[PDB]
């Protein structure tokens, strides 16, 4: 259950959702994992977002576990690609390939709330693929090229060596908001602004 | 048991089957049954019929060198179906007595299985499907006489075989018959 | 067991059973006593009674190159059912000693099986099927004496053939009534 | 959850999805799994929007694992039969068929982002077809031709030789978009537009 | 095994049991006991207890053939049920040599079966159900001493006998009492 | 996902699918397998575009893997009974049953793009028919009727002899557009409209 | 998938499917499996239909497997029961209960299309009833009951004798659109009006 | 499918369902099984009408087979208790709980179509309902005290004993619509109101 | 195996047990070891240990025709429940030799059963329950001595008895003590 | 059989065991056993090794008529557990000789059951429950020596005995430490 509520004005008056308004503010969420799917709605949502208005800032809110491979590549390059600049704000946990889009925003643009959290690590496969040995050595191959795409893409918004990334998610590598700041993938932690 | 009595009886001639699905569990007994063989008589052959259509090569393997160990020989018969790690172990047996029964079919292919896990990890495996790719390849070259190179493209997708054409290739010595 | 104390009995009196769809593991159990009682006694004939729907041809082989290469004669009973490799198995007895019995039914058709993988995979599954089909024929028409080409043409579909019409179109030497 | 919003004007005050609005300026997107349902979904769309303005572009946005031949062909033929010109953008992956069709878009108009990747590989079969072996023999025919229609339309699209692409497709072949261009499956590759 | 080892001292009486559905597994083992029986002593009788729903007609068939090609007599005894096969089973005991038990239950019926393939396929499943619908009645006719026209028509459904009536009926000469 | 888009005009604004835009122009989109329930949905369509306007014609768009033969022949009825031209087009595949409701099109009108399929085949009944002989019988006699009623109706729509489909249906036969053209089919191959290879 | 359009008039502009327009023109589709659920809606449309204009002819189309006897009966009644005249169109099938229901039209009414089936048959219970036989001994009266009043409400609107009907139907009756008039059930088969 | 249709005027234009209609003009239709949840539904559409206009009738159509008896009890103390006469009509079948239900209208205006059919039997509990003893006779006694409740308030409707519907409903009865008006569950049998 | 061997022990002792459901499996076996100890020995007695729920008419009936036909008497105990068939098995016992084991409890109700096919199937069927109802109703009379009538009007629903209540009712002779 | 044999060891020294939930099954088996016990040496006692979560009524008291029947004593050893039927038999072992082992607990509480059918069946079960809850305290009673008031009440939910607390209830005479 999440309401809906109306708005005021002398034009007229409109029903809105919250993930709307926030849309209506140039805020995508990124919530889910990272399925083609969702991918999809994402890219749409930022290519639309450019189009509605080419020179203002979008902002990407992320509280999301992770996600495909193939698909972090997809939302990454569309990110980068649109014209508009990208501010990331991590909500909660920005996992897996979440962790690497936080990390793809616009550099001083990357943030992240005080208690979140960021994790790294390299590309698994949970489930099994089968096959003649032919195939699946095109497949690690394939899989050993990702692994070093992320670690690239990691590096170029890190500040960091690709192979220091390598050592650094070969097992997985949990990072507070802090030190997320510190290895580079966020530049500025959220303070909280009470009254 | 019947079954059991039946192949007990054939047991004491000398006489293995290789019925199946090569399983860790099949191997083991294979592997007890020419240990317990050659344990009793030295010097007699035996007999291992195939009608298999293949199966763990790990699994394999313990039969093959249970085979290659055993002091006295080992004679192979392809009956119905001698596939894959049946061929394989078809083609191990000592040379100048490796049969095929008239109507066997022989496959042979390349090794398959499966990867999972982390980045890692999969390479790890990977670089284990290339050293026994390479080394199941070596040794069917070895049993056939054909250069490692052909073994390699013929073994890339099933490559089937009649008793004749098995003969040929260098599978088996002979092909049996009467009337 | 009651039954393999029964079928035992039977063994030792030289009578064996394909009574059920035909696996390799039928077919070896099979395989094996006729092995066995070869090297018993290498003179004697063995009776193979068959009731069976049909199986596998690479295990339905494995039984008919068994059957060819022993010593011994082997007789072929029809009872109840012999289908599809059932049929072939019976019509492969030893020409003389393919009996029938009156109100055994006879099924001959042409292979079934299945397409898999990529379609080079397909491409060789194919070529195989071809050759396989070919060589049933050439084996059924062998054992019946009919041409190659009735054989094609009657085994497209199931076809099915009363004790009778078995023995006139070969897959039967005598009908046994008393 | 996918947002809607609203567009003001002198004229009215319309309500869109982001799919809507994509759709609304001329582009379709293709990322699901090409299942026959599915396609019949974009043929819809791109006859739609030939009927709606012949003359203008449409722009086909594909992020999609790949699908059903039967399927293919028949987008396939719809993208070039419509007065239009069709413009293919691979963001993310184009693979199996979808690779196909990325290719298949006119000449000049064939784009991937940079990170984006092309996979192309023969038909295959998970799961058994059963049958008779003469049912089977028709069946394996029909694949043959499949696979070599496949072979024929990339060949066409790509200035390739077919026997090529057969040789290529045997296995699984995998292109970066760099790749891809050289390969003759897309014509450009897209460059960031990030005004900093 | 009790029950194996209790039905074995019976088997060595002469005694056997169809109990069950028929299938080709449980003709097969009746086909063999009758088979070893009549090989042991060919010249006594051989008492087949029926207590049986019925089952399949090709398995059914073996252990007709098999009955009738025996050299030795053939007593049936209906106990409890002696349903469809079981029933025809019953009737195809030796003439004269036919018991009901007095509280038994016959069903007489047309059988059963399916339907699967191309229109093809079934058009020669059709022609087949055809034969054996005809075969089944001819022989009901000839073990009950009935018209097969009145065969036809008491099958086409369910038909309920009990001892009494299956002996003017036919299926059976006695009803056994003490 | 199908996205929805809004029409402009002098007389109002109105929001609409592709499939209801389709459907605005007089076409009939045959799109999933031929299950008794689309067959309605089908029929109901036809019924109701003759209702609307009984001159002009309906265009049924074909990419069907096929369906149930007593759907079939409901819907081929409803074809041929409506005051209305008929016109067929074979988009991907005409499989099964689909493949004589192309061919049922009214002759003239009836096309596929280039690289479409249409594949014909005689009656099956994958899963089984359980009964009592008697009920098998009338069951199979039924089939018999079914598959004869099959080949009457394409052979009248193809211009071919009925035991000439019979003997070319007993087994899968598949056609390319061209060879479907030729078999009788469809009478047309649609060919592409682009206005860029205009130039040939 | 089912498209919904939109008719213009100088009163105002409206909405409707196919099965809406269908009604809104005194028409209702039998097509599901005659369920307790769907017999429900079908009652309800006909005595909404007659409660909206009672003298003009409410027409029924027919394309049904068949369904429960429960249901058919209530349905006939409300047939049979409403003021306006009942037409009733089988375009496919008119299978079991449907049949009864197609028959069950007012004379003179009753029709169907060329190719059409109509099928015949007693009354069958799959699935089981468990029960004391005191209990089961009640069902089955009750079911001798629920046959004998199909063979009356049949032999009512075909013009045959009950018994005849009996023995028709014992095992299943098939009947093409022809037949189905000879037998009484329709009266006229339509015959195609194509312009050409 | 079910569909809705519009209906003119001249103070405005509206849409409608069959059951909405149906509503409009105080018929509640009992057509599914007496769940918890249609009975809360009943009772609500009940209440919501007397609200609406305490004087005029309520009608009930009722064709179902039957239902909870927490619930049947429920929905006949809101039956009684509203201002408004309740008219029951059995369209099909009224089983079980229904044909309590069916009886309990106001005398006078209860009916049922001429193949109706009114089936009346005693609580059941199918499922088993498991515990301790001094839970179960709890129980068992409660499920006694439910059982004469149901004889009670049809022996109160029908103008029988108690004691003669206990003997009467021991084991279940089957009542035609005129059986049913004889037996004191209904009032009169509709007769088809057809004009030719 | 140890309760095999058991029941073996006790079973030479002529003692058999009916201890559970009744099936076509469990009846044949029983009709089996009865037809077995009467051929041992036809003059002494067999015990029949009945703690059983109820089961098959048809199965239950096999081992009561079993029992009557059977030369030597045929001794029944109910001991902990001898229910429906389990019951009718118990009162079958040779007058004066049927026991009851102080808490047993003995329960009489009416047949069971189910409906299921064509309208027609289910005349057949109900017709069928008409007759089988009758009989098993005319045969407890027997038994127990009472008249037909009350054991209708009994029998409608369960009718539980305690070991004291079996005994005048003539379900059993005596109940055993010490 | 392993387990089989070192029970069959211990069955020859007069030792039985309920080891698991109280079916009709394992009742029979145990009946079985104290008869054949009973027949070997009737003045020797029998060992009752109890380790039970209790189960069927019915069942156990099988169990419990057969221990009073048997000419020899029935000595009653609680291990473990000792539950619901489980308490009922170890209590109804012969006065004095029904001991307990020292960290083995006893549960004691009424029957549980369902209920399930028309209003009139239900009605029927609950009267047998009466009578059959009224009987089972009735006998607890007896066999403890406490009032059926007591048992009664503490029989109304779960209640739990140490083997101390056993022995001061009533339950068994003796406790073993040795």
């Amino acid at each position: 259950i999440l309401p809906s509520f109306i708005e005021h004005s002398s034009f007229g008056v409109k029903e809105s959702n919250p993930y709307n308004k926030l849309f209506e503010e140039r805020i995508i969420f990124l919530g889910v994992q990272v399925d083609d799917a969702s991918a999809n709605d994402i890219m749409a949502q930022l290519l639309v977002l450019e189009s509605l208005d080419p020179d203002r800032d979008i902002t990407m809110y992320i509280n999301s576990p992770g996600g495909g491979f193939t698909s972090l590549m997809a939302i990454y390059d569309t990110m980068q690609y649109v014209r508009a600049d990208i501010q990331t704000v991590c909500l909660g946990q920005a996992a897996s390939a979440a962790a690497v889009l936080l990390a793809a925003g616009t550099p001083g643009k990357r943030m992240a709330l005080p208690n979140a959290r960021v994790l790294i690590h390299q590309p698994s496969l949970s489930g099994v693929i089968q096959g003649q040995f032919s195939d699946l050595e095109i497949q690690a191959a394939e899989i050993e090229r990702m692994r070093t795409l992320m670690e690239t893409t990691l590096a170029r918004h890190t500040g960091k060596d690709a192979g220091v990334i390598r050592k650094d998610t070969d097992r997985d590598k949990i990072l507070t908001a802090e030190e997320a700041k510190d290895y580079g993938i966020i530049d500025t932690v959220l303070e909280y602004r009470k009254l | 048991s019947l079954t059991d009595s039946v192949y007990e009886r054939l047991l004491s001639e000398r006489i293995i089957f290789l019925g199946s699905e090569v399983n860790d569990e099949i191997a083991n007994r294979l592997c007890a049954q020419i240990l317990l063989l050659a344990a009793e008589d030295a010097s007699k052959d035996i007999s291992l019929y195939i009608n298999s259509p293949g199966g763990s090569i790990s699994a394999g393997m313990a039969i093959y060198d249970t085979m290659v160990l055993a002091p006295c020989d080992i004679a192979t018969y392809a009956m119905g179906m001698a596939a894959s790690m049946g061929e394989f172990l078809l083609a191990a047996g000592t040379k100048g007595k490796r049969y095929a029964l008239p109507h066997a079919r022989i496959l042979m292919h390349q090794p398959l299985g499966g990867v999972t896990g982390s980045a890692a990890d999969i390479a790890i495996q990977a670089e284990q499907f290339a050293v026994i790719k390479k080394e199941m390849f070596r040794l069917n070259a070895e049993f056939t006489g054909q250069p490692i190179e052909r073994i390699e493209a013929d073994s890339d997708r099933d490559r089937w075989f009649t008793a004749a054409e098995a003969l040929e290739y260098g599978f088996v010595d002979h092909i049996i018959t009467r009337a």
